[PDB]
């Protein structure tokens, strides 16, 4: 047949590498508040009992960095020795300076707002797939619907043995389909997920599969023969930014496609519109999303790039897997007439100056009700 | 949120993908089954296993039901056909039972609801016995009857239309088509809503039975229809050869009369053009090499 | 047509997040260089004055990061306070966490160069090492060491495999000094540089140029941007070409299938098509929890090879053993070699274990 | 946070003496500011031989 195996997977806020991609964009937030022409790149790290800042960042606003970090850990739910962590006594190092001069004069000053230059040079690509509502691959949904549905029973109290950190695999079994891809049935699930001492291990494999698996996951994906690894590792409660080593941007794949369509290198969190490695990557995704909703494609793949202190992309490129009867040429000419991918029109668009970053920080920032860039245009050709 | 409800037989071939979604997008709770291919999208439900076919009428209640229940070619050369009805006929649910033209002997145009049956080969008997096991085990249902389908496929080989368009494509290639056969191309979309509307007039009469026909007013040949589907796409046409041999078992010709089944408004043909040209896209050479998991 | 645009990057030794990788696995290195038995999650963040060395080590091995940090740091070429950092000065915090005793990987190659990598980053690649090696004579003095280059193809599309025709837009950032003009560095990056590099059938006279567009690039390296580990995983990889499940590479031991598995995939992919198989291929090996051997694997040979992918698969099978213990034995995976890697790319180098095509009895 | 120079041939697990010190002082819990288990150890020491 063309049966493949196809696996993706999320994490949960209280994962080491997504709590500096979250606590990253808390800093973004703040600042925009103050400044919704703060420049921001704040990269953060998580070690055992450290949470340390670093960046450059250019903003009027004053911002209260102890504050906003121990804010946000205990969002996020580390509060205690009994936990990995906590908020209330955690080392907080900060080393945050004013931002680079030279790309200042060549990215940002002096120029009308719709021709400001790429923040930096590089490649983003934005892929769609009709294989579900929310134009995103099963996998990647189901994997973050899981962490979700983990984060949700943890607060709201009826699994109050839940812990923030967890991992989340998703593999289902494919079928090709002229060009666009058909989810059959989800092959292999695992959770591993940080738990309380009390529970015990078996009422908690009970529990993930009843209120947490079936909940999420439509019964027409599961049967007898999908398999089941719910805390296999079962020594899971020793967890979170102790023994480990967190980085902001180190979990780029869940942070995007879960491993579908492409991805050009660049980390979303911690950084402004200016930054085109975020940008025009929810840009991207609203293209190709844009396209597949109107109905040009099933399943379509966008790469745009840029260079620093430049506002045209240096090329546009549309690969459709074949599933569009418009050729390739004729859906890139329809962008051209229907979108202005420079910095400055994107920011417009798609409202990026709003404090709205630390909702993206966690279970992806593609294929989500609210975000902007989630809403397809209607395309005129 | 919809209340009277259809059952469709065959819903992972392609007859049946088209009645079930034809169904189920005019407010209907619809459910297709089928044997393979059927999750997730279709239940799974083997026609031959009495048990399992009988449990999921049971259960789901179907006020309608319709029967199609493949790989065409053949075009060469059952019985729980009619064990459908019994089981079906008891919790008052009007079947459909889709058949073949191929029934008929084929030497008089038209053939009509009435005419006598004589069938040449293996399959148009085979397909008679359906009928009458269908009726006589409950004479409360309709024997719909079609002629060669074409429709949007999945893989060519689903339509004995579509199989011939790499043949049309590649010129470097010639090959031959038959046009000694007369043939009737119709469009599984357009069965679809004549089965849609032979249902939803099951209350504006009702008691509806004893046969019906249907097909598309467009009579061609595998031939004629070749070089439609060229020049569809505008390719070469030159490479295919016609015949007036017979490469001796089909009928030539059978034709239906859809008389009494337009007569209640009951009909839709959409023009084969478009019909084809609207399936076959995606088999474009150029599609094809385009088609892939990774770019 | 049949014509589309594709663009990559690379950057150069210098950059803050390049830094780190190479003294992530300059880490590693050091460490096996003992206990060949090492466990190692070295991460490393670079900035202004800074290193910090962080994440989980077991092993047998006294290591002195100084000396290492401070190695990598003078090789690289941060030497003094004008440049923006110096091995001499520059801080070196430690916090790793010593002790003393599932998914899913991507391999791609294709024929479109001689060492079966995407036009687009090889090329891309191979700028900033020229970079480097004129920094290094000094026939290009006024250099430094953080730089970026990025490619831009234009490819046509023929049956399955991908051809370049030209070079299409080309872009150099490199940091430089305060003394040189503007117009002899753009001048010296076109002809010494990207000349040097391109073979001249690909450029022409509509080739469009971007050297410097950044227009003054004095400020860099951990100074300019903050700096971390396993930041650039597609230059590091296939350049957005193929696919990737996400593992960062650098810092890590062996045991990590992330990096093991991922050289291995590449191995078989590029033995393929150097094996006259394939024009092109992805090769997806996916692990499974309890499972030695891989669980499944699947080829995309694009409709690139006259065989199935079954008939393809099956060559693999007794070809390989991709087992993650044979993997770390077959190709050596031991020496203290890492560091060599976190520069211009883990794919497409010859020195490289994993870029010796296995000869395919089948 | 330790800092400044040493010339010495013992190896020395600084994780392990800023701990168990940590713990023989007595701050074992998060309830109380400090704990050996969960604080941050930074080294920063400039160490020969
Ligand atoms: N003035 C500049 N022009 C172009 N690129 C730069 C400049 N300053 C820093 N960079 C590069 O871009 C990244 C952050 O913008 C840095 O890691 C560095 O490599």
């Amino acid at each position: 047949e063309g049966t493949f195996l196809f696996t993706s997977e999320s994490v949960g806020e209280g994962h080491p590498d997504k709590i500096c991609d979250q606590i990253s964009d808390a800093v973004l937030d703040a600042h925009l508040q103050q400044d919704p022409d703060a420049k921001v790149a704040c990269e953060t790290v998580a070690k055992t009992g450290m949470i340390l800042l670093a960046g450059e960042i250019t903003s009027r606003a004053a911002v209260d960095y102890q504050k906003v970090v121990r804010e946000a850990v205990k969002h996020i739910g580390y509060d205690d020795s009994s936990k990995g962590f906590d908020y209330k006594t955690c080392n907080v190092l900060v080393a945050l300076e004013q931002q680079s001069p030279d790309i200042a004069q060549g990215v940002h000053l002096d120029r009308n707002e719709e021709d400001i230059g790429a923040g930096d040079q590089g490649l983003m690509f934005g892929y769609a797939t009709d294989e579900t509502e929310e134009c995103m691959p099963l996998t990647i949904v189901l994997a973050h619907k899981l962490n979700a549905k983990l984060a949700e029973l943890r607060r709201n109290g009826t699994l109050p043995w839940l812990r923030p950190d967890s991992k989340t695999q998703v593999t289902v079994q494919y079928m090709q389909d002229r060009g666009a891809v058909l989810p059959i049935r989800v092959h292999t699930i695992v959770i591993s997920v940080q738990h309380d001492e009390e529970v015990c291990l078996d009422e908690m494999r009970d529990a993930l599969k009843e209120k947490v698996i079936k909940a999420v996951v439509p019964a027409k994906y599961l049967d007898e023969d999908t398999i089941y690894h719910l805390q296999p590792s079962g020594r899971f409660v020793i967890g979170g930014p102790q023994g480990d080593a967190g980085l902001t941007g180190r979990k780029i794949i869940v942070d995007t496609y879960g491993g579908w369509g492409a991805h050009g290198g660049g980390a979303f969190s911690g950084k402004d519109y200016t930054k085109v490695d975020r940008s025009a990557a929810y840009a991207a995704r609203w293209v190709a999303k844009s396209l597949v909703k109107g109905g040009l494609c099933r399943r379509v793949l966008v790469q745009v790039s840029y260079a620093i202190g430049v506002s045209h992309p240096l090329s546009i490129s549309i690969f459709h897997y074949g599933t569009s009867q418009k050729s390739e040429r004729e859906l890139l000419e329809i962008v051209k007439k229907n979108f202005d991918l420079r910095p400055g029109v994107i920011v417009r668009d798609l409202d990026l100056k709003k404090p709205i970053y630390q909702r993206t920080a966690a279970y992806g920032h593609f294929g989500r009700d609210s975000f902007p860039w989630e809403v397809p245009k209607k395309l005129k050709y | 949120i919809p209340n009277r409800r259809v059952l469709v037989t065959g819903a992972t071939g392609l007859l049946g993908r088209a009645v079930h979604k034809e169904f189920q997008q005019n407010n209907w709770h619809a459910v297709g089954c089928g044997f393979r291919r059927a999750r997730p999208k279709f239940e799974q439900v083997n026609l031959l296993d009495s048990n399992a076919v009988h449990h999921i009428i049971h259960d789901f209640q179907p006020h309608v039901i319709v029967h199609c229940a493949e790989r065409r070619p053949d075009v060469v050369e059952v019985d729980a056909s009619g064990n459908l009805a019994k089981e079906a006929a008891a919790v008052g649910a009007f079947l459909i039972y889709i058949s073949s033209d191929y029934v008929f002997d084929g030497t008089n145009p038209p053939y009509r609801e009435e005419d006598i049956p004589a069938p040449l080969n293996l399959y148009g008997k085979t397909k008679l016995d359906g009928e009458k096991a269908v009726l006589e085990n409950n004479l409360g249902a309709a024997v719909l009857r079609i002629p060669i389908l074409y429709g949007e496929v999945e893989k060519l080989e689903e339509s004995a239309v579509t199989v011939m368009f790499d043949k049309v494509q590649f010129s470097n290639k010639s090959a031959n088509m038959d046009h000694w056969q007369q043939r009737f191309p119709t469009h599984v979309k357009d069965v679809a809503t004549v089965c849609r509307q032979l249902a939803e007039k099951r209350m504006l009469d009702p008691s509806i039975k004893g046969t019906f026909h249907w097909s598309g007013n467009e009579q061609m040949t595998k031939y004629e229809m070749a070089c439609a589907i060229a020049d569809a796409f505008n390719l070469p046409s030159s490479h295919l050869r016609p015949i007036t041999d017979s490469p001796a078992q089909r009928p030539r010709n059978a034709q239906l009369d859809c008389s009494k089944l337009e007569t209640l408004g009951i009909g839709q043909r959409t023009p084969f053009r478009i019909g084809i040209k609207e399936s076959l896209w995606p088999f474009l050479i150029d599609k094809r090499w385009r088609q892939t998991v990774f770019h």
